[PDB]
């Protein structure tokens, strides 16, 4: 047999989706930049079809090298 | 956000009053339900319908 | 391969038009003849007075 | 102008506004611009000549465009967007706000942008455009962070 | 994509002048005001049926057509003779100018020949997409349902597979095949609520006309499930109903299930659909299907609602509703019976078990017919 679930094999958090904890604009940090982050969410926000045709190469990995600020 | 919310709240009390007085009855005449809610027949029937549709 | 012409093959001699030339699916009630509904409702409004 | 507003005069205030134009183009642009805005707001306050208020202010905008007072004419465009929302205008307010946003985002004004975005959020809510109202309101906050103590404006955003 | 949209307008104007004879005075005016323009002589073999054989512009207008067509033809000859440009070159757009001249000015026959010529010549992604769009637009112009099906079939099969973010620019008219046809129930709406227009106001004559098609298709689709969260929640939907109060009136009337205003507004909807070339459900799904949904919605959650009181709650003319109910029950829907001796509507709603079990035995009948046919296929 093969187990379909994979997240609970070593825990390490699970599906945090479908749950509004902190929506978006309710953050106190406003932007810092948050435009590269919205650029990061462009791929989840569909737009992968717009990644082609328009000829862009959307970013894949986003590293935030900041303190707990 | 004045008439809309008051109408929404008015619907809430109508639904709550109907649901609060409806558990005992397996089959109740609707003019008795109107008498308990202290309203007419057409409005009570219309509200009870819109809930059940 | 034969067309079985022994059975009476009366081909439809019109060859004029296809009434449902498009993909429309008809129903037994769809082909009744009336003055639709708008005129009928107007007549209904008139006999009631408004 | 103060006495005309106190008494409630409309024709006299309109004539005064149409007459003071030589003096408007003889002094500091900002001082003349704000005097025009104050007189216009006072005129639009009490006497509700809905068939004349829009036309009179549009004439003032055209006059401001002729005088090349871009910040003045932008301010009156924002005022008519507010007036359009007051008069429940459907979409001519929307394109006017869109035109203002295009002209203003290229600049770096902040008070006008917050008012325009807030007005755009208001008219979406009036037309029950909730998701676009939320998006406009979020942009209104992002723009409103610049002004630290706009006591009237901060209440409007809240 | 702007061309063939004003052509759609004149095509609709010809429809309004031809099919409904009630519009025989204003329809002539709008037809004339848009046929003396737009160079309507080659697209006047259709127009001669309603009005005169030819309006009194023959000398000047034909000279304009022949001169304009000859100039483009001379231009096409120069590109295809003096220069050997082939494939990925400017000859591709030169023949597009040829097709545009043969379409916007000349008759559809020359434009179709020009299109099929360059479609077989160049198969580039951008060129192929543009010509498929043009073929669809001319097909929906001249009401060639065969051409509309042909371009829709190839586009949905292979053409739209290659290249993305342009299908969002095409489904609004790719689903027009379902819109013009009877299939306004499920497939139309599911691919047509998408409020992503290729142009602000084009293709279907407007964005407002785009919404009216959405409202009509949705009304044929469903009565009152959580449509409040499907179309009513739509902010752009609420905005456009603010733009059109009458359109907002019946849509809210159906949502509020207030039949006193619904039927009057529903008749207005049918009258409006009469003035529209998308009139295919002329006797099936203008008002009869919508009220079948409405009557089903009404009589469900009811058991025995009196004919007299349901008549005044749904208009007037107790006899009119009585004959309407009898006609629709004979049609098959409105699951109920009429107690004529007491004038009562005794409904028969099957339980969730009962109705579903009825559906299974029906599908059992169909599939037994299927397997018996397959039993015929074997042993022969
Ligand atoms: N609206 C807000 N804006 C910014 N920070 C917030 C907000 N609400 C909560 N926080 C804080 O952000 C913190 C995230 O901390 P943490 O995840 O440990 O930092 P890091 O991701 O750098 O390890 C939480 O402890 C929480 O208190």
């Amino acid at each position: 047999d093969v187990l379909p679930p994979e997240a609970d094999s070593s825990i390490m958090m699970l599906t945090s989706d479908q749950k509004p904890d902190v929506m978006y604009a309710d953050i106190g940090g406003m932007d810092i930049q948050k435009q590269e982050v919205r650029e990061a969410v462009e791929l989840p926000l569909t737009h992968f079809e717009l990644y082609k045709q328009i000829g862009i190469d959307p970013p894949r990995g986003v590293l935030m090298y900041g303190p707990p600020g | 956000i004045i008439s809309t919310h008051l109408a929404k709240l008015y619907d809430n009390l109508l639904e709550q009053n109907l649901i609060r007085v409806i558990e005992p009855f397996s089959r109740v005449q609707i003019e008795h339900i109107s008498s308990l809610i202290k309203l007419s027949k057409a409005d009570v029937e219309r509200k009870l319908s819109q809930m059940i549709l | 391969d034969d067309e079985f012409e022994e059975f009476p093959a009366e081909d439809w001699a019109g060859l004029d038009e296809d009434e449902d030339a498009h993909v429309w699916e008809d129903n037994w009630d769809d082909d009744n003849v009336e003055d639709d509904f708008s005129n009928q409702l107007r007549a209904e409004l008139e006999k009631h007075g408004y | 102008g103060s006495l005309l507003a106190k008494t409630g005069q409309a024709a006299e205030l309109g004539g005064l506004l149409k007459y003071v134009r030589p003096f408007l183009n003889s002094i500091s642009k900002a001082k003349a611009a704000r005097l025009v805005r104050s007189l216009l707001d006072l005129f639009l306050d009490m006497e509700a000549a809905t068939g004349q208020e829009v036309e009179l202010c549009l004439e003032c905008i055209e006059w401001a465009k002729s005088e090349k007072r871009t910040f003045l004419r932008q301010a009156l465009e924002a005022r008519l967007v507010s007036l359009y929302f007051d008069t429940k205008r459907y979409q001519e307010a929307l394109h006017l706000g869109s035109q203002l946003l295009r002209e203003l985002k290229k600049m770096d004004d902040k008070a006008l942008l917050v008012e325009v975005q807030l007005l755009e959020s208001k008219t979406y809510h009036a037309l029950s455009n909730l998701p676009k109202a939320r998006a406009a309101l979020t942009s209104a906050r992002t723009t409103a962070n610049a002004i630290y103590c706009p006591p009237k404006l901060q209440a409007t955003l809240d | 994509g702007l061309p063939k949209n004003p052509d759609l307008r004149i095509a609709q104007l010809r429809f309004l002048l031809s099919l409904p004879e009630h519009r025989g005075d204003a329809a002539v005016r709008d037809e004339l005001m848009a046929a003396v323009r737009d160079n309507n002589m080659a697209p006047y073999y259709e127009a001669l049926c309603k009005s005169l054989d030819w309006q009194i512009d023959v000398d000047l207008l034909n000279k304009m057509k022949k001169a304009n067509e000859d100039e483009l033809k001379r231009l096409d000859e120069e590109l295809e003779d003096a220069e050997k440009n082939l494939g990925e070159s400017e000859i591709r757009d030169a023949m597009m100018a040829k097709a545009e001249y043969l379409c916007r000015i000349g008759d559809k026959e020359g434009a179709l020949t020009a299109f099929r010529k360059t479609y077989d010549k160049t198969v580039a992604l951008g060129h192929r997409l543009d010509i498929v769009f043009y073929l669809l637009r001319i097909g929906l112009f001249y009401m060639d349902n065969d051409l509309i099906t042909r371009n829709t079939e190839k586009a949905k099969s292979l053409i739209e597979e290659g290249g993305d973010w342009d299908r969002r620019n095409r489904l609004k008219v790719y689903q027009g095949l379902y819109c013009v046809a009877i299939r306004d129930f499920k497939q139309a709406a599911e691919l047509f609520l998408d409020t992503v227009s290729t142009f602000t106001s084009y293709e279907l004559m407007d964005y407002k006309t785009f919404v009216t098609y959405t409202v009509y298709v949705s009304m044929i689709a469903l009565e009152r499930p959580d449509l409040r969260e499907k179309v009513i929640k739509g902010a752009e939907i609420l905005e456009v109903l603010h733009s059109l109060p009458a359109v907002r009136q019946y849509l809210f009337s159906l949502y509020e299930c207030r039949y006193s205003v619904f039927f009057q507004s529903l008749a207005v909807v049918e009258q409006e659909m009469k003035k529209d070339w998308l009139f295919a459900p002329h006797y099936r799904y203008y008002v009869r299907e919508m009220r079948i949904h409405a009557y089903s919605q009404l009589l469900e959650s009811y058991r025995s609602l009196t004919l007299g009181y349901m008549a005044e709650a749904f208009g007037v003319g107790v006899e009119f509703i009585d004959q309407e109910l009898s006609r629709f029950i004979a049609a098959g829907r409105l699951h109920c019976k009429i107690d004529k001796v007491n004038e009562i509507v005794e409904t028969n709603r099957p339980d969730s078990k009962n109705w579903q079990y009825q559906e299974t035995i029906k599908k059992g009948d169909l599939l037994l017919n299927r397997v018996q046919k397959l039993s015929r296929v074997i042993n022969m």
